[PDB]
């Protein structure tokens, strides 16, 4: 047990040391290592099976019963100046080192038969291996200096992630605004470490907690500078995570591999950013302006994904869109006062998301099986048709992932959106009216997407595009079927779906007094109602829209011309967000030149 | 301990290079003139790391190796050489930069009798600058530098580098015109003619006298280490250049008029030090901002790392005058890191220059879809000079942010505003180096490039020196406790007497 | 605490022998595979 | 002046006096402004 703990450290290690075995000799022969695919993945699952069974285990030992593990020593000292770094054991750290380890194993589960046709396959695994053990470091980080550290490196392996096979040039733009977009939350972050140092200088938490009630109930400094530190340590999530300000980064990764995008969206650029605001939380339970502009953003955010997602042909952006969506569900009750609440909906988010991200993974491979090696037609939704008795069932676990983001009968999502609700309408009632329009609109894309790419007839491609299946990969006419491989991850990802819906009910509420903040109602029922009603309003919208087709969305679109045509592009955001800035940094750095 | 060690590890390659114009008939190209200097060069690393680890002790906070020898009875010309705290690790990263150096200047075909004469002679002067402990050798070894690096820039650079070369040794000249009369001034004054270097720092000086002293000390120290006003030398310096001298130009040269900028205007005088700190931390940061900002609309090459040095030696300009032990501390790891980054990636870019003869980066387009260990190589390298914390100098830019953030008398605006001004240029600093990156590599593969020239995949022996230079970096930023206990006495007596000097 | 003289006497031995065995491997600087003579000009 | 302008840095005013000037003159003031308010800012 105590041994156990002692050595509970080299977890983050071993996938680290994979890697580096890996990349010793990847560069040192590339012509011998490179014939060898297959053993070099094996002993990569092997130490993600290892990693996953002491994270089991780990997470058994804190759900059993027991006290918050630390240990912490000297790192870089001085004089006076003693920066102490380790690692922190927290029933918390452990069940979101399990989340990160299992959607980790079934990303490499996918990427095992997903990457069977490209050369490069050891390179892949390597930098899943490498982002499997940054983000498995910044899990368990008790340290805000090792947070900013595993903060960088993240932003760096998604840097290598999201330029692979450096041939397109829209993904060569994509790192490069991606790792800017990264940076200027870099700067928040850094700026709100100088303050938080220039005032306190306790490197623990609740040190810092305490130290600076004390240093507000003794006056020495002002609120007003309390709040632009709040600011500067908000702005760290907003623009490493989707929010308001810098939300256009995200769209740009979209583009590439979908394991790199199912590692992206699920448990670890995501949820980081609400992580860091959770390790924060007695800082900012002091203050409530921050709060209250938290949750504000946060619905304003939200209700910017939901009608930007609409008009959207791409799966994968719209499926981003709705993610960030959520991110403004659970970041404004995060700001509310739904901290547990808000790490369940992250928890039942990636849940689902993952098993999403796989199946359209999987809808597209099935479409490069059918249609040839252009993105644009491939990714396009024109052609999306008559997929249900192709794939029963893909078809069927994209129905239960697109049913469970709803929920309109108790589900997964069910249980943490009514309470979501219920602490904004505590909260506000203007904020709750407009998540409850935007749980509206979302669903009602939602069922758009199902009802567009699985359900309906055949449809083929025009003649004015090329029609052949034989430009860089296999010669299949009709829409096949994965065997064995993509086909296990969407049935395991299926029982947490059913499992923690039942598991995270309010009236027994488990994981209130599992994971609390460091320190029976028929209205509740009514805000539920309402909500299985905008629900079912979305399904009896977005049903005949698309299956029946009597309201036609081409006479909608000749009804509104500019409401349409504002939102088409993505909201008329980027055109006005890069143009002035770039040209402006340009003349510029030519003036100074 | 009674044996000379300095003194004959300086005196060995200025020995060994006399048998450079000797060398019996290769009937060949000149391999074994190079394989003779880097048995040389290796030898002399051997011999520098047997006398670093066995009389160099961590408790005494002076100097160890101790050896005084009488040159003449006449003006004070004395052989006094001692190693302290903050200059023993920039003698190991000479040599190893000096050896590296040797071993990557693999195809030279023109005069490399030259080549490795002048550079066995500048290993001895780049070894006399640090070890010595005088005023006026200080200032020979000083100008013993001028003329071999000037000479190789002449025989071989870019194009129109007889522009570059004399503005160059004019501005060395201009360099040194005022180091003599800085150390006569500070001699000359009352009794003790003798140049020691111990009784020099024990003198009282007025104040005004003191500032002039100062400031012929800074008009000095701001020509060599490049500041706003005078960095013009710079680009047609580190531009026009290849990569077994550039090398030696963007490594232990640059740190050279950093270490004494920090040991005669600390140790020396701290009275007027007080007074120019905020003047040179403005300037540095106005030096942060500028690099990044020149840099990002530079079409060469070469300047656009070339300026990458000057918003490097920017945080070593803030760092210097933060008045802190963990600031005074982080200034030679971010010496060591810089100069680490930038061997290696002017090494890496004199490279690939032999593969793609035009210096444009519009023409390169398609220069990834053949060889990959290129590619991973420059992405390393970039990825370890931005921000990265696996590297120093994340950690060095850290300990220069949390020394500036507990200093004295810069309370409530100075420190807030240059803290904001350094983070504004951290944010502009990498843009340059990722629109590089994106431009030559990432793209389609143009079909005239491969037409016009032929490009052939890195040897397992450029992967070498580059495995060489990453893990010291690695090694220093993953545990930085091994760069401390080497200084920590030096730099903690150093900031005491700077607060002792200090009132208030 | 960690020293440096132990785990650099450890490492310069093998740093010494891999200089001569990377200085005999070559193969881009052979047959002709270039046009120059070495520097930039 | 004829080698500056070949990629995404092309402008009308480059070479012109008019505009460089009056531009270096912001700089210059900008710089000495600076250095004089953090000489007479800061030790008080
Ligand atoms: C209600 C008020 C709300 C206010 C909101 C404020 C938001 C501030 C953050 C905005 C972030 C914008 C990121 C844009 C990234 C991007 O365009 O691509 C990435 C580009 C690439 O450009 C170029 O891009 C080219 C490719 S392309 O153009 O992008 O296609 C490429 O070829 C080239 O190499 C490269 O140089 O990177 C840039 O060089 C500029 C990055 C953005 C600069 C950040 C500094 C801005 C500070 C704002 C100061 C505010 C003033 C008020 C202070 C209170
Ligand atoms: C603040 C402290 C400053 C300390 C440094 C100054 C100390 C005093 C220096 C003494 C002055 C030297 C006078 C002789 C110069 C000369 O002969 O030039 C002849 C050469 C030949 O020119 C070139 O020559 C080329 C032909 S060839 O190379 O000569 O063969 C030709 O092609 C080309 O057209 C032509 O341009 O000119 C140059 O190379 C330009 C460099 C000249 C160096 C002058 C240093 C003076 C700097 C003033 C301080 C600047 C301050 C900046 C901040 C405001
Ligand atoms: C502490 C933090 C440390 C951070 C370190 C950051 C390192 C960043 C490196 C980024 C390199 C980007 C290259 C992208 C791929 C490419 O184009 O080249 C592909 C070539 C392969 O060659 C060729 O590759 C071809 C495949 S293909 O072209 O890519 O399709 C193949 O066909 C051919 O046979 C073969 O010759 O290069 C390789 O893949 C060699 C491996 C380089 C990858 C490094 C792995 C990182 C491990 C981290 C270790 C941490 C150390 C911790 C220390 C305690
Ligand atoms: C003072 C020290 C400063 C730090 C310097 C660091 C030195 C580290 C250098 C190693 C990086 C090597 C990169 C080579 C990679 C490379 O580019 O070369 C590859 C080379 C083989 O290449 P080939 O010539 O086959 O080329 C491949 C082609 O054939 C293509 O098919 O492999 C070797 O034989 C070297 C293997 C490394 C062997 C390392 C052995 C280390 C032994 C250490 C013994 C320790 C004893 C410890 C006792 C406690
Ligand atoms: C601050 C600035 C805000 C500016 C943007 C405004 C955002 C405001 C929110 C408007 C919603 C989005 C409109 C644009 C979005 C848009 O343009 O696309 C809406 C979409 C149009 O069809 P598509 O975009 O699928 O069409 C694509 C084709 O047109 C291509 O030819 O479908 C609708 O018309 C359905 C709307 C019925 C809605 C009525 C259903 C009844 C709802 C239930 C009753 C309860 C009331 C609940 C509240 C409604
Ligand atoms: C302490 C040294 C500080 C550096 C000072 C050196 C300044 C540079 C020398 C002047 C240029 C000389 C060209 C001569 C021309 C010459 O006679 O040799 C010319 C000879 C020709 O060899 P190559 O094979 O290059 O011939 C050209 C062929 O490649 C045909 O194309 O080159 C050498 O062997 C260079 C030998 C070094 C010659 C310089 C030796 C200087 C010894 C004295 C150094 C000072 C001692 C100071 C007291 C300690
Ligand atoms: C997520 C974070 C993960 C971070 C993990 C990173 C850990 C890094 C910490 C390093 C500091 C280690 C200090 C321990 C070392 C220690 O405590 O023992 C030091 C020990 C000294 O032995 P003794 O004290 O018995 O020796 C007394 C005698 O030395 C007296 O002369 O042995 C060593 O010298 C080991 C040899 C150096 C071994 C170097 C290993 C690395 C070699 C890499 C070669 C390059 C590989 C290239 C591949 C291409
Ligand atoms: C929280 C939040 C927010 C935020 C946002 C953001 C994120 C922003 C950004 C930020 C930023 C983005 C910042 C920046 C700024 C800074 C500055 C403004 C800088 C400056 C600059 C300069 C200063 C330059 C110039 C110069 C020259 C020309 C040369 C050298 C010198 C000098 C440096 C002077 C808001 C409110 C929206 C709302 C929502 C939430
Ligand atoms: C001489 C010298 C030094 C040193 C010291 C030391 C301390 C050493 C080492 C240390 C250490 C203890 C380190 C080690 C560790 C780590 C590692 C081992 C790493 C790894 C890496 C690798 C191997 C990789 C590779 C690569 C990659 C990553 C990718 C791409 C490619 C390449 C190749 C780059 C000093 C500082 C005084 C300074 C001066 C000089």
């Amino acid at each position: 047990m105590e041994p156990l703990y002692q050595y509970a450290w080299l977890i983050p290690v071993l996938p680290l040391l994979g890697a580096l075995i890996v990349g010793f000799g990847l560069i040192a022969f590339s012509e011998t290592t490179s014939k060898l695919r297959r053993p070099s993945a094996i002993f990569i699952m092997a130490l993600m099976a290892i990693a996953m069974g002491h994270s089991l285990t780990l997470f058994w030992s804190q759900v059993q019963g027991h006290l918050p593990y630390t240990q912490m020593i000297e790192w870089a000292a001085a004089g006076n100046l003693h920066i102490a770094m380790g690692y922190v054991i927290d029933p918390l750290a452990a069940l979101m080192l399990v989340i990160v380890t299992t959607v980790a194993f079934l990303v490499m589960l996918y990427s095992d038969g997903y990457m069977a046709h490209d050369p490069g396959y050891v390179r892949f695994f390597a930098y899943l291996s490498l982002f499997g053990s940054s983000m498995l470091g910044l899990v368990v980080s008790p340290n805000l200096v090792q947070v900013y550290i595993f903060w960088e490196l993240v932003g760096m392996c998604s840097y290598l992630l999201i330029g692979f096979w450096y041939d397109r040039k829209s993904a060569a733009e994509a790192a490069q605004k991606a790792f800017v977009t990264n940076r200027v939350g870099d700067f928040g972050l850094l700026l709100g470490m100088v303050g938080l140092f220039w005032a306190t200088g306790t490197f623990d938490f609740a040190g810092m907690g305490d130290r600076l009630t004390e240093l507000v109930n003794t006056g020495l400094l002002s609120p007003s500078l309390a709040a632009i530190l709040a600011i500067l340590v908000f702005l760290g999530p907003v623009a490493k995570s989707a929010q308001f300000p810098l939300h256009v980064w995200l769209p740009d990764a979209m583009e590439g591999p979908t394991p790199i995008s199912a590692l992206i969206h699920a448990a670890t650029m995501v949820a980081a950013g609400v992580f860091l605001i959770a390790r924060m939380f007695p800082v900012f339970e002091q203050l409530p302006q921050v709060m209250t502009t938290i949750a504000w953003t946060g619905a304003f955010t939200a209700f910017m994904g939901a009608t930007i997602a609409i008009t959207q042909n791409d799966i994968k952006k719209s499926l981003a869109y709705s993610t960030i969506s959520q991110l403004g569900y659970m970041v404004m009750g995060m700001g509310v006062g739904a901290y547990s609440a808000g790490l369940f909906h992250l928890m039942t988010h990636a849940y689902f998301k993952a098993m999403l991200f796989l199946g359209s993974g999987s809808v597209i491979h099935s479409m490069e099986g059918v249609v040839g090696h252009n993105p644009d037609l491939a990714q396009d939704m024109r052609y999306m048709g008559g997929l249900r008795k192709y794939m029963p069932i893909t078809g069927a676990t994209f129905l239960v992932g697109c049913l469970a983001i709803s929920g309109v009968p108790p589900f997964a999502g069910f249980w943490s959106k009514d309470e979501i609700l219920g602490a904004v309408f505590h909260a506000n009632p203007a904020m709750w009216l407009l998540t409850w329009l935007t749980a509206g609109l979302t669903a009602f894309y939602m069922f758009r997407m199902y009802f567009m790419t699985f359900e309906g007839k055949f449809r083929n491609v025009p003649p004015e595009r090329q029609e052949h299946h034989d430009h860089h990969s296999h010669h299949a006419a009709v829409p096949h079927e994965s065997p064995w491989t993509m086909t296990l991850p969407l049935v395991v990802l299926a029982i947490p779906s059913t499992l923690i819906g039942f598991v995270g009910t309010p009236f027994n509420n488990l994981f209130e007094v599992f994971i609390h903040a460091p320190g029976d109602l028929t209205e509740f029922l009514i805000l539920g109602g309402s909500s299985v009603g905008i629900g079912l309003m979305g399904i009896t919208v977005a049903y005949l829209m698309y299956l029946k087709g009597t309201p036609s969305p081409q006479a909608i679109a000749k009804a509104i011309q500019p409401l349409y045509q504002f939102s088409l592009h993505k909201w008329y955001f980027d055109e006005l967000y890069e143009a002035v800035f770039i040209k402006g940094c340009r003349r510029l750095a030519r003036q100074v030149l | 301990s009674t044996f000379p060690w300095l003194t004959t590890i300086i005196l060995f390659p200025i020995v060994a290079a006399l048998a450079i114009p000797f060398i019996p008939d290769p009937t060949g190209k000149g391999r074994p003139i190079r394989w003779y200097a880097l048995a040389v060069g290796l030898i002399d690393f051997a011999l520098i790391v047997y006398a670093f680890t066995n009389f160099y002790d961590l408790n005494t906070p002076g100097m160890q190796l101790w050896e005084s020898y009488d040159w003449i009875p006449e003006i004070g010309l004395r052989w006094s050489v001692g190693a302290d705290g903050l200059s023993m690790p920039l003698i190991l990263l000479t040599g190893f930069i000096t050896t590296l150096a040797i071993l990557a200047a693999w195809p030279v075909t023109l005069k490399p009798r030259l080549f490795y004469f002048l550079m066995l002679a500048m290993y001895g002067g780049q070894i006399a600058v640090f070890a010595v402990q005088d005023m006026l050798v200080f200032f020979l070894a000083w100008e013993l530098e001028l003329i071999p690096v000037y000479l190789l820039l002449a025989i071989w650079g870019g194009h129109k580098r007889q522009y570059a070369a004399t503005k160059f040794i004019l501005y060395t000249a201009g360099s040194s015109l005022f180091i003599l009369v800085a150390g006569l001034a500070m001699a000359f004054y009352g009794d003790t003619v003798s140049f020691d270097m111990q009784t020099l720092a024990a003198k009282d000086y007025a104040l005004g006298f003191q500032l002039l002293v100062y400031a012929g000390f800074l008009v000095a120290y701001g020509v060599k280490l490049p500041i706003v006003p005078l960095h013009t030398w710079l680009p047609d310096a580190h531009g026009e250049a290849t990569a077994p001298v550039h090398m030696l130009l963007a490594g232990i040269l640059l740190k050279m008029g950093g270490y004494a900028l920090i040991r005669m205007n600390v140790d020396m005088l701290p009275a007027a030090h007080a007074k120019f700190a905020p003047v040179l931390v403005i300037l540095g940061v106005v030096n942060i901002i500028y690099a990044a900002l020149t840099s990002y609309a530079q079409r060469n090459l070469k300047r656009k790392i070339a300026y990458s040095s000057i918003s490097h030696i920017g945080f070593v300009l803030i760092g210097i005058a933060s008045f802190t032990n963990l600031g005074m501390s982080g200034a030679v790891l971010q010496m060591v890191s810089h100069g680490l980054i930038g061997a290696s990636l002017f090494f890496l870019v004199g490279a690939t220059y032999d593969r793609t003869h035009t210096l444009i980066l519009e023409e390169m387009g398609g220069v990834g879809q053949k060889m990959k260990k290129i590619f991973a190589m420059f992405t390393a390298c970039s990825l370890a000079s931005l921000a990265l914390p696996g590297m120093s100098g994340f950690v060095a830019e850290l300990m220069v942010f949390i020394g500036f953030a507990t200093s004295d008398a810069y309370s409530l605006p100075f420190r807030v505003i240059v803290v904001f001004l350094a983070a504004v240029g951290v944010i502009l600093t990498p843009i340059y180096l990722l629109s590089m990156l994106r431009e030559i590599f990432y793209g389609p593969e143009n079909k005239e490039l491969v037409e016009h020239e032929a490009l052939v995949d890195a040897e397992p022996r450029e992967v070498f020196i580059i495995a060489c230079l990453l893990v010291p970096i690695i090694g220093i930023g993953l545990y930085p406790k091994l760069l401390t206990q080497i200084y920590d006495a030096t730099t903690g007596q150093v900031i005491a007497r700077a607060r002792e000097v200090l009132p208030t | 605490v960690i020293s440096v003289k132990p785990i650099l006497l450890a490492m310069t031995p093998v740093f010494i022998l891999l200089c001569l065995f990377f200085g005999t491997r070559n193969g881009f600087y052979d047959t002709d595979q270039y046009h120059g003579n070495g520097s930039a000009h | 002046a004829t080698d500056f302008n070949r990629g995404i840095m092309k402008f009308d005013g480059a070479d012109s006096p008019a505009m460089i000037a009056i531009s270096a003159v912001l700089i210059l003031g900008f710089i000495a402004g600076l250095i004089w308010w953090a000489l007479h800012t800061a030790y008080a």
